[PDB]
């Protein structure tokens, strides 16, 4: 009897617990609101990438040539470098240590001339 | 037999069928506004509503002709090796799919298909309808896509209720236990015998609801020729 | 318990007219073959028989083990197994004699006794771990001897699967000696 | 047995898991300055190092020295070791300035409100 | 005549002899070049692996370190098997100070390669591969003196999204399993101890 | 640790797989030197009861199975909301069912 | 009727289908209004007046996020 009790509270917590989880794969809700949130999440989680995408694309517009070379090596590292573990920051470093030495040779160039 | 899903659509067939629901009879308007303002609706929503509620403007024998072409068309569509692949993955991708909210990988083509046979079926309803712009499905929104998916309907479900009972045997209290061993014995077996049963029977009667049925069982059934 | 039957079913596939004669033994019980395994699988979960295969320290822990295996088994939802298990001892009383007397089971279940079971061990000996660790190096040599005996004939996929089923044996015995012998001696 | 309790404890206070850094400040912490061992001798420490309120002098000769002797330490550690992985901290440093070089970029052409109303959104959609 | 000296590896081995004549000779001349050259003919005539070194220390232009000369002058045949301890280890070493290098030079220019060979290397290995301990640093400072030095390793529970670069259809599972047990007998006829197969067992 | 057996596990290699695939414009002994560097670089965790020839055959093997040319792989552990994020972007179904 | 700015940004913009994901970047393209002046004693009074009149306009404007008329979208790009 309270064997009982406790199964069918499982049950019910259970089928809940498969509606929650799954009930997106499934067409039982008559407007399928589940389903809805779904795709509303996959095209918000698309929405944001391309945006991000987007906003590289536009600060690679709005820079100068060295500025958009610094600004492309910059980005690919925040992209995917930050969420990688095999790459070295002393390697970035290096690669933007030559841009400035490049820099800092027509600085002096101009300054001196 | 009192199955709940065929006692359910034929009430919806019946209900659409009495003529208390036929469009000319009401003129949709926005009942929001003091003054009386006609239905603004959006184009796409406004032919999704027409639609769901198809029978309900239309007779029984354009209703059983009409549907009888989209169930063929639809049958044949999914019977595409593309949907065969993507059911596949479906099934396959499971087990893990049941640990989050999170979408897997093949529920986004899932949904993503859905909204394409949504659109199919949308077309090929009122396929002799000479002043609907077909046109005017070919590019969709993120809430035109979302509205349009939502009357989706496989028909190739088993149109039996799913409704079932299964039996999973139930350890006794042992009599020469203590109140502390039976309560461990019993925790231990109540995680790992109910929670993954429990957990997998739910999720195969959820996958069933999802899961049509192949082309050949309803032939082997006689419910298609 | 279900990798000896698993072991025993692919020991009786190898034997000719074992299917005819399971058959006509599930006709005389008025079933099917698949009924009459999963009959014959009942009938081994013996569990009075149980009682007097183990020490009875172990008997508890057996009893336990034996009735999850039996929920995990496909007959769980029969009902209270023990109390099942008689139930076949009244439903086909004779049944079990003809559990021995097929020609496949009886040949499974002779081989079963010879290569495993032996006078040298004491059941309430059985508490211990290194008995059973020997008796299954003496049971890994004897199961060497019956792939071999095996391979000698039927001249492939269900030698290389006795051979497994027999290491997965012998790595149970490993495991649980107790429970694994006596699960051993109440099968045969 | 207590016997391996005790090897366990001893092993989890091993250096290579607690700092011998963090137990000198937990044993300053413990230990007044009168009664401090390795601070009630050297009465520079007690007068000049710790005993002033404004010992900038001595701070910025200290920082001075330090900063020469490490510049020197790193252009020969740069210098050579081609291929080692150094301390977590120093790369999460580099990381951040590489991420504070990308945020800067970012905010000089965007909006404030654009990049709030972005933070928000994915702060929305994380949740 | 050196140049003609490569064509008599080409060539028949009757002129071995006079190619032997003309390493002796060169030998005593101590060259450089035509030293290197004539030994990569002669020993892709007989062997590789010192054909290969001295090919690869002519294009790394290793002019010090020139004992490959006195390896040169080994009598059988201009070559010697069981080099001498220094020819082996002179070889091992270019061999890994090379990789070396050109690892450097590789995450110099490309950052990424380094990760990016990682991850197709373990993209298809066996799951326990997957669970590999991370990399621990070994740098030296008040760190690893006086505090403790944070871990490197993670989760570690990630999948391995596989993509074409040339866009053309990817082998099947099946097909990767095909390829797979051809290529482990393959190297299992080459190398007769090996546990190519207990791999191949997925650990 | 021979300078032969050396050489013979090149030569096995470069009969076996091609090593431009995995680095571009290169010769094949620098090819190799760069993979073995690797290999004891980051695959050393499990070289102590594996041997380093088996433990690169089998990586050679699983990559030149995957594909037979150059590909593109991405780890991703959806555990994390950002990998997760990007692992649905930057998947494309069709793709799947295209076997690209 | 849109700005140089508009456009060129516009064209900076790329993958995106829906009005709605461009409703998502929209003070993304806001900048074109940058509506620049000098700071003389004048032209601040001006412009605090316009900021104070445009402000309280949009307040009795009140239109929806989604409708922004007043933005030029994806129609015009
Ligand atoms: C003004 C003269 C003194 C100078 C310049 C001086 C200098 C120093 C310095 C530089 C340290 C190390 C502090 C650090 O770098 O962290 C030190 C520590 C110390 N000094 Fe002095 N000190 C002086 C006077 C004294 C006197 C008079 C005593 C004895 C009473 C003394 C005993 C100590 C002790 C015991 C330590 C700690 C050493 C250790 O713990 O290993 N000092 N002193």
């Amino acid at each position: 009897a309270i064997r009982n009790f406790v199964f069918k509270i499982s049950n019910q917590i259970q089928n809940l617990a498969a509606k929650r989880s799954l009930a997106y794969l499934n067409q039982i809700d008559s407007q399928s609101v589940p389903s809805r949130a779904t795709i509303n999440m996959k095209d918000q989680v698309t929405q944001m990438q391309r945006e991000i995408d987007n906003m590289a694309n536009v600060i690679r517009a709005q820079i100068p040539d060295e500025d958009r070379a610094e600004f492309e090596i910059l980005k690919k590292y925040y992209v995917t470098g930050q969420h990688d573990s095999l790459v070295d920051p002393q390697d970035v470093l290096l690669q933007l240590d030559r841009i400035q030495v490049l820099k800092n040779l027509k600085m002096i160039e101009l300054n001196e001339e | 037999p009192e199955d709940e899903g065929i006692e359910q659509q034929l009430d919806q067939q019946e209900v659409l069928l009495s003529g208390r629901y036929d469009p000319k009879l009401y003129d949709f308007q926005e009942g929001y506004t003091k003054n009386p303002e006609d239905d603004q609706t959006s184009l796409i929503e406004k032919k999704a509503f027409k639609f769901r509620y198809r029978l309900a403007n239309e007779t029984s024998e354009t209703f059983q002709r009409r549907n009888n072409r989209m169930v063929e068309r639809q049958i044949k569509r999914f019977q595409q090796p593309q949907y065969k692949h993507a059911f596949e993955q479906l099934q396959k991708n499971i087990a893990i799919s049941s640990n989050s909210g999170n979408a897997l990988h093949s529920e986004y083509g899932y949904l993503e298909l859905l909204s394409n046979e949504s659109v199919q079926l949308y077309k090929d309803y009122y396929e002799s309808d000479a002043e609907e712009d077909f046109k005017v499905f070919e590019n969709l929104s993120s809430k035109e896509k979302l509205v349009m998916i939502a009357n989706f309907e496989n028909n190739l479900l088993p149109k039996y209720d799913r409704s079932e009972v299964h039996l999973i045997p139930k350890r006794q209290w042992e009599p020469a236990f203590g109140v502390w061993e039976n309560f461990l014995y019993d925790i231990t077996e109540y995680a790992s015998f109910i929670a993954p049963r429990g957990k997998e029977i739910a999720a195969d009667y959820q996958i069933q609801s999802a899961i049509p049925l192949t082309k050949e069982e309803l032939i082997e059934a006689g419910l298609y020729k | 318990w279900q990798d000896l039957s698993k072991f025993a079913c692919l020991r009786a596939s190898l034997n000719k007219e074992s299917e005819k004669a399971f058959q006509e033994l599930a006709k005389k019980n008025n079933v099917s073959p698949q009924e009459l395994v999963e009959l014959s699988k009942i009938v081994s979960m013996n569990l009075d028989v149980l009682k007097q295969n183990i020490n009875s320290e172990q008997f508890l822990l057996e009893k336990e083990s034996t009735l999850k295996r039996y929920r995990q088994s496909s007959i769980g939802t029969r009902g209270h197994l023990q109390t099942v298990n008689e139930a076949v001892n009244t439903k086909y009383p004779t049944l079990a004699e003809g559990l021995g007397q097929v020609a496949g089971y009886k040949e499974a279940y002779q081989a079963l006794r010879e290569i495993f079971v032996h006078p040298s061990i004491s059941v309430n000996n059985l508490r211990q771990g290194s008995y059973g660790q020997q008796f299954a190096v003496d049971f890994r040599t004897r199961a060497d001897e019956y792939v071999k005996a095996l391979l000698k004939d039927h001249s492939v996929q269900t030698i290389q699967e006795i051979q497994h089923t027999l290491h997965q044996i012998i790595k149970n015995y490993e495991q649980n000696p107790a429970s694994i012998y006596a699960r051993i001696l109440t099968v045969l | 047995m207590f016997l391996g309790i005790f090897k366990d404890v001893i092993k989890l206070l091993n250096k290579k898991v607690v700092p011998v850094y963090f137990w000198f400040f937990l044993y300053c912490f413990l230990s007044t300055m009168d009664t401090n061992i390795f601070v009630s001798s050297c009465s520079f420490l007690k007068v000049e190092v710790f005993g002033k309120d404004e010992n900038t002098t001595l701070v910025l000769l200290f920082y001075v020295f330090y900063s020469l002797f490490n510049f020197y330490l790193s252009r020969i550690k740069n210098k050579n070791n081609y291929l080692v992985r150094k301390h977590l901290y120093t790369t999460e440093l580099l990381i951040e300035l590489i991420l504070f070089k990308y945020k800067l970029i970012i905010l000089k052409f965007s909006s404030i409100k654009y990049i709030l109303n972005f933070n928000v959104r994915k702060f929305i959609l994380f949740n | 005549a050196l140049t003609v000296k490569s064509e008599a590896a080409l060539w028949k081995g009757a002129e071995q002899k006079v190619l032997s004549g003309l390493n002796n000779l060169a030998k005593t001349e101590l060259v450089q070049i035509t030293h290197h050259f004539g030994v990569n003919k002669q020993g892709s005539e007989a062997l590789w692996s010192q054909l290969d070194k001295a090919a690869v220390g002519a294009f790394p232009e290793l002019s010090v370190d020139e004992t490959l000369q006195l390896i040169d002058g080994f009598g059988e045949c201009p070559d010697s098997y069981t080099l001498s301890h220094d020819l082996n280890q002179r070889l091992l070493v270019s061999w890994e100070q090379l990789g070396k290098l050109n690892f450097q030079k590789l995450k110099e220019t490309n950052p990424y390669f380094a990760s990016d060979i990682v991850n197709q290397l373990d993209a298809a290995a066996a799951e326990f591969i997957k669970v590999r301990p991370a990399a621990e640093s070994e740098a030296g400072g008040f760190l690893n003196s006086l505090g403790v030095s944070s871990s490197f390793n993670t989760t570690k529970n990630d999948i391995y999204v596989v993509q074409s670069a040339s866009g053309k259809k990817l082998n099947n599972k099946e097909q990767r399993e095909a390829y797979v047990l051809e290529k482990a007998q393959k190297y299992l006829k080459e190398d007769p101890q090996s546990k190519i197969l207990d791999i191949i067992a997925q650990k | 640790i021979n300078f032969k057996t050396k050489y013979r596990f090149y030569k096995f290699i470069s009969t076996n797989f091609n090593l431009q695939t995995i680095i571009k414009n290169c010769n094949d002994k620098i090819i190799f030197s760069t993979l073995l560097y690797i290999v004891n670089l980051n695959y050393s965790f499990f070289y102590k009861t594996i041997k380093n020839t088996d433990l690169i055959v089998y990586l050679l093997a699983n990559k030149f199975s995957i594909l037979n040319d150059n590909i593109i792989v991405s780890k991703f552990n959806i555990s994390k909301f950002n990998d997760y994020i990007k692992y649905i972007n930057n998947t494309n179904s069709i793709d799947t069912y295209l076997e690209n | 009727q849109t700005n140089k700015e508009w456009w060129n940004l516009a064209k900076n913009i790329q993958d995106v289908k829906c009005q709605q994901e461009l409703n998502r970047y929209n003070d993304l393209l806001s900048q074109a209004y940058t509506l620049s002046l000098d700071n003389t004693i004048r032209n601040l009074v001006f412009k605090a007046k316009f900021y104070s009149w445009l402000f309280v306009i949009n307040w009795f404007k009140a239109f929806p996020d989604d409708f922004h008329p007043f933005i030029p979208g994806l129609e015009m790009k």
